RNA sequence: CGUGAAAUUGUUGAAAGGGAAGGGCAUUUGAUCAGACAGGCCAGCAUCAGUUUUGGUGGCA
RNA sequence: GACGUAAGUCAAGGAUGCUGGCAUAAUGGUUAUAUGCCGCCCGUCUUGAAACACGGACCAAGGAGUCUAACGUCUAUGCGAGUGUUUGGGUGUAAAACCCAUACGCGUAAUGAAAGUGAACGUAGGUUGGGGCCUCGCAAGAGGUGCACAAUCGACCGAU
RNA sequence: UUAAUUGAACGUGGACAUUUGAAUGAAGAGCUUUUAGUGGGCCAUUUUUGGUAAGCAGAACUGGCGAUGCGGGAUGAACC
RNA sequence: AAGCGUGUUACCUAUACUCUACCGUCAGGGUUGAUAUGAUGCCCUGACGAGUAGGCAGGCGUGGAGGUCAGUGACGAAGC
């Protein structure tokens, strides 16, 4: 017998492959697993593990957020790397001419990167031209702006959304919403 | 692959602390103390033999 | 031509002169022990042909045993046994004497067997069931270099020096004794002595403190 | 039935000590209480006003807001498995500085004179605390101090 | 039928199966409670420490 | 426990800045080892002044060899102990060749006649009789009359074997 | 009246059986059965290694 | 690592060497039996079942979390500020597959009972962290940038 | 806010480094969503209420049985 | 005494402890210019393994469907 201070057999939580049976993120993540092990750059080992994520998990980028990345000082030329979706975002009407890497583009994202002079790039080609991630921008996407996300949490005083089919008048807009009826949450 | 045990396998023994040899030849396991001959104070053995 | 023969020939002198470096160290600790034993035993003599006693100082290190099994331990206790890496019957560990410690062996007295180890006890224990705590796995020593490469910065360069900071309870003491994987003992090998363990030492049963028969209940063990 | 009213069990929490009722000395009113302050909460019963309840009783908190008469206290409370943030209106009668923080500052005032002396010369000049070590070696001498001491005695009724 | 009313047994090992917690402390707690005329004025004073900083740095 | 040991046991007060280099004293502990006769220590200082092991130290512990292992010798040993209903002294006397195993059969007697463990028994003390005719007990005196000799009637010698092809005699 | 299971039953053969029978581990006995000679089976001794158990003896404190 | 000046050897990051019998029921497997020790009847409700608690004489076959409408979280996939061809139309090798307009649904705006009004002072803000990247460094480290996310103070929309 | 930069709160800029401010350990740490069963309990030591008492009824802390075989207590849920 | 109190040793045996092997699980790693083509592969290292209710995972079996083995079969399919 032994005093086990921590739960036995315990998996690590965390992906250690995609979930998707996509063939040629495989292949990608044969390229990045490579890397991740010949070399000590820390950008091969963070790529591989977004290559492993969820849907939610790698929201899209937009074009916009990538152009508004590029204003940061010093950040001008840098490689864009977006290891998911890049969308387009009509809202912006000066694009900058820069390199962006991405597992994916739209068709919008790809004819404004290209029409700004710039290049769309996958991320093997990355891979090719930047092994260590040399002057590379790792982007992200807003994971809590999902629709999912508001309901988490829900209780009195959390300030939550309800979990609700309609929504209007006499949808939950009583007892327990204003002190005039009850009590307010 | 397998544990050999320092203390038996003298080979082993002779990798791990090199100045085994140089213990084993001078013999410092049976090592003589000089001949001092002190004697304690008679209110020690007093004390001692005290009832 | 790879040049394989100027990299064997410096490893090979590089191998040599670190064994000089243990050799001469080891050589330098056996002095060290030598001559403190036997300042005790002069010391002794010359307080008691003076008239005085000599009172020897408080022993520094203790070597604590778990003696008892898994099951029905108090909350605490069992607490202050996982603190002490105690997490199964008949393993071991060295601790460093103060008051903070203390406490803890006077809440786990009647689950483990603890005393004084003597050097004998200590280089037996290290050079047969020593193991390193290296990268969270268990790694036999079984050479000088693995106890280099994860304590060389504390300035342990071999197994003798690892004794050393043991017994000597140095400055790196506590880094030390971490690294150490605490001792898997076996069953003593002619029994315990008693009919019934878990009562006091004092009380003709295995726990608490038994402080210089800890060696050879541990040498029974190991 | 059962009754669990506010102050229900406070019999002697909320006692005066002994020869000690009537009003509060003026101490009380002139300590200045600033937000970050480390405070122990100790009831007054004479002053019913601003009362901690008696769950807080020698509870040790951080001042998060200071009024005219009051001092806001930050508490954490056990509720279950896990720990909650408190926040409590207690009037100064109610409420001590903790001589806790005091003391420590005491110990890094210390530490940087004997850190900038340092400096001078004595790199690693031991600023942590060390735990009650064990003894030295010593001589006792007998010289006047004779070792001389009887056995256990026999037993006597004494009534 | 009678049953048992109370009982606290086994209520402190559900409540340390998961490590009894503290509650995570960070820099800039809210300044909920914190009296109103303070926090008005605090604005204010924010407020004036942002413009000193952006002329001063730029 | 082959037999007990006897130790002196000599401690003190820890010195204080007011008291320092207290009084020592001392105890003779029958003890199977150093551990026991050091823990007996403290539990009879425990009960004379105000000190623990806490508050106190063990200057010296040194065991105390019989003079004279090889000389028989009556010894009268005063015992306090605990029955089941109160607390009693009595004086026995025991001829034997040392202290350590005088007071070893002393426990074994207290053991056997009155069912005292060593838990509940204090040795208050321990004394040869150097003269004869202060001998008092019965069991002790009828063994130091003049040119004393008794046989041992009805031997009854040990077989290693099970079966024997002889019928024995208990002769003597 | 295709095939033609099980429960249950007859016959023949084998076997066991002092108030149930059936089961687990192990082996004896009987019956029965597979594969390999381009090493398969079972052992013996020697010198070693790992882990242990029981002796003899030497030197020191 | 040891030994040897070196050659090389060794008990040094896990057994080799020599020899014999048999080559088949001999070892082994299976099975029946015997012997030693052990073994209460399953299922079920129950704090507690071998229970003097219930169902069960036996055997075969049949025999119990399904489908549907609407939905939550998570995951895969397509496209992406969009998305959904399949009500219908065209077409066909004909209930398939292939092609498609106008709409409609959900999303891209909220908030108020409602009348209504309706989202940039600012590089779409400041502060604290923050992976990764950049510059300097043998390195440690230092400096610049800092997406997601977290805490917090503000700004904007609606209600009051 | 003060009689009054007097303070208050937040800060600009500068100085401090691994003995950075006790010990021990740390098994990765922190965090989120979602959903099963459960919501009859019982027993031992110690504290303890009602009761003459109960293999009674009711609480405290802990350890157990339930959910657990194994060696021991012949036998036995809980004892060792 | 093979009873009672006490003391000393030797000795017996648990699925517990020490070491070794095998299985599985978890973790941390190695491995691409022939990894001498199994990269959900191979390999290295360490630790761990009780379990009702219940959760999850990888598998086994059955009726029918698309594809493949130009599979088997009256020289005997299936069933028993
Ligand atoms: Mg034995
Ligand atoms: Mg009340
Ligand atoms: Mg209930
Ligand atoms: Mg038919
Ligand atoms: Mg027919
Ligand atoms: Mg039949
Ligand atoms: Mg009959
Ligand atoms: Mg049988
Ligand atoms: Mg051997
Ligand atoms: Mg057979
Ligand atoms: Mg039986
Ligand atoms: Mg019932
Ligand atoms: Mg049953
Ligand atoms: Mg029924
Ligand atoms: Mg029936
Ligand atoms: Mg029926
Ligand atoms: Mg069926
Ligand atoms: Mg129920
Ligand atoms: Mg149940
Ligand atoms: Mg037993
Ligand atoms: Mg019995
Ligand atoms: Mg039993
Ligand atoms: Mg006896
Ligand atoms: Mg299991
Ligand atoms: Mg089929
Ligand atoms: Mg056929």
């Amino acid at each position: 017998g032994i005093d086990h201070t921590s739960k036995q057999h315990k998996r690590s939580g965390h992906r250690t492959a995609p979930k998707s049976d996509n063939v040629y993120l495989k292949l990608l993540v044969k390229l990045y697993t490579f890397l991740a092990r010949r070399t000590d750059a820390p950008f091969n080992k963070v790529v591989l593990k977004a290559l492993f994520l969820s849907k939610i998990n790698r929201p899209p980028v937009s074009v916009s957020r990538i152009a508004r990345a590029l204003k940061q000082e010093g950040a001008a030329n840098k490689t864009v790397v977006v290891v998911g979706t890049v969308t387009d975002d009509a809202r912006i009407f000066e694009f900058p001419k820069t390199t962006v890497a991405a597992l994916r583009f739209t068709a919008g994202a790809r004819a404004k990167i290209v029409k700004a002079g710039g290049e769309c790039i996958t991320l093997d080609q990355l891979a090719v031209r930047a092994p260590k991630g040399q002057n590379t921008l790792i982007l992200r996407g807003p994971r809590n702006s999902r629709e999912a996300v508001r309901h988490f949490g829900m209780g009195p005083h959390k300030g939550k959304a309800p979990r609700i089919l309609s929504t209007g008048r006499k949808f939950e807009r009583a007892r327990g919403r204003r002190r005039s009826k009850g009590f307010k949450v | 692959v397998l544990k050999k045990n320092p203390l038996k396998n003298k080979q082993v023994l002779l990798r791990l602390n090199p100045y085994a040899k140089v213990f084993a030849a001078e013999k410092l396991g049976s090592k003589k103390a000089e001949k001092t001959g002190t004697k304690p104070a008679a209110v020690f053995t007093e004390t001692l033999k005290h009832d | 031509a790879e040049q394989v023969a100027a990299e064997r020939a410096a490893r090979k002198a590089a191998n040599k002169e670190k064994r000089a470096i243990i050799l001469e160290r080891n050589a330098a600790y056996q002095k060290e022990y030598e001559t403190a034993e036997r300042n005790i035993i002069q010391a002794k003599r010359d307080a008691k042909a003076a008239g005085s006693y000599y009172v020897e100082a408080q022993h520094k290190l203790v070597f604590v045993v778990r003696i008892k099994g898994i099951n029905k331990i108090p909350p605490k206790p069992r607490k202050v046994l996982q603190l002490l890496r105690l997490t199964r019957i008949n393993s071991g560990t060295f601790v460093k004497v103060t008051k903070a410690t203390l406490e803890l062996l006077k809440l786990i007295e009647p689950y483990v067997a603890y005393g004084y180890p003597s050097y004998s006890t200590i280089r037996q224990l290290v050079y047969k069931r020593g193991f390193g705590k290296i990268n969270k796995q268990r790694v036999p020593l079984s050479d000088n270099a693995i106890i280099e490469a994860n304590l060389g910065k504390y300035g342990i360069l071999s197994i003798d020096d690892l004794i050393h900071e043991i017994i000597t309870v140095g400055p790196h003491f506590k880094q030390a004794n971490n690294f150490l994987w605490p001792f898997k003992l076996s069953n003593p090998s002619g029994g315990w002595g008693v009919p019934r363990k878990f009562k006091h030492f004092i009380q003709g049963g295995s726990f608490g403190n038994r402080e210089e028969f800890i060696n050879k209940l541990v040498k029974s063990m190991n | 039935g059962k009754s669990h009213g506010y102050r229900s069990r406070t019999r002697y929490m909320f006692q005066r000590d002994f020869r000690k009722h009537g009003a509060v000395h003026l101490s009380t009113y002139l300590k200045v209480y600033k937000v970050g302050d480390i405070v122990d909460i100790k009831a007054n019963g004479s002053i019913q006003k601003g009362m901690p309840h008696k769950f807080y009783q020698g509870k040790t908190g951080v001042v998060y807001n200071v009024t005219k008469s009051s001092v806001g206290v930050i508490i954490n409370k056990m509720v279950g498995n896990r720990y909650l943030e408190k926040r409590l209106n207690l009037r100064v009668e109610h409420i001590k500085h903790s001589k806790c923080r005091q003391e420590f500052l005491e110990r890094v005032k210390a530490n940087a004179a004997k850190r900038a002396e340092a400096k001078a010369q004595g790199v690693a000049v031991q600023l942590k605390r060390q735990p009650a070590q064990p003894r030295e070696s010593r001589i006792v001498s007998t010289e006047g101090n004779v070792p001389q001491t009887l056995a256990p005695v026999p037993y006597e009724t004494f009534i | 039928a009678k049953s048992k009313n109370h009982t606290a047994h086994n209520q402190t090992r559900k409540a340390h199966r998961n490590g009894i917690k503290k509650p995570k402390t960070y820099k800039y707690p809210s300044l909920k409670g914190v009296d109103p005329k303070f926090r008005r004025n605090h604005k204010h004073a924010l407020h004036g420490t942002a413009k000193a900083l952006a002329a001063a740095k730029k | 426990m082959a037999h007990f040991k006897e130790y002196q046991v000599i401690g003190r007060r820890l010195p204080t800045e007011s008291v320092p280099e207290p009084k020592l004293f001392r105890m003779r502990i029958f003890a199977s080892n150093e551990v026991i006769a050091k823990s007996r220590y403290w539990y009879f200082l425990q009960k004379l002044h105000k000190v623990k092991k806490a508050s106190g130290e063990i200057v010296s512990i040194n065991q105390i060899n019989e003079a004279h292992p090889t000389k028989v010798k009556n010894f009268g040993v005063w015992v306090r102990y605990d029955s089941r209903s109160g607390t009693h002294n009595m004086y026995k006397e025991i001829r034997d060749v040392s202290r350590v195993a005088a007071v070893e059969t002393l426990y074994q007697d207290m053991a056997a006649r009155h069912r005292a463990r060593f838990r509940s028994i204090h040795i208050l003390k321990v004394a040869e009789i150097e003269k004869t005719a202060d001998v008092k007990r019965q069991y002790v005196k009828q063994f130091l009359t003049k040119d004393l000799k008794f046989p041992l009637p009805h031997r009854v010698q040990k077989s290693t074997k099970t079966f024997s092809y002889k019928r024995p005699s208990t002769f003597y």
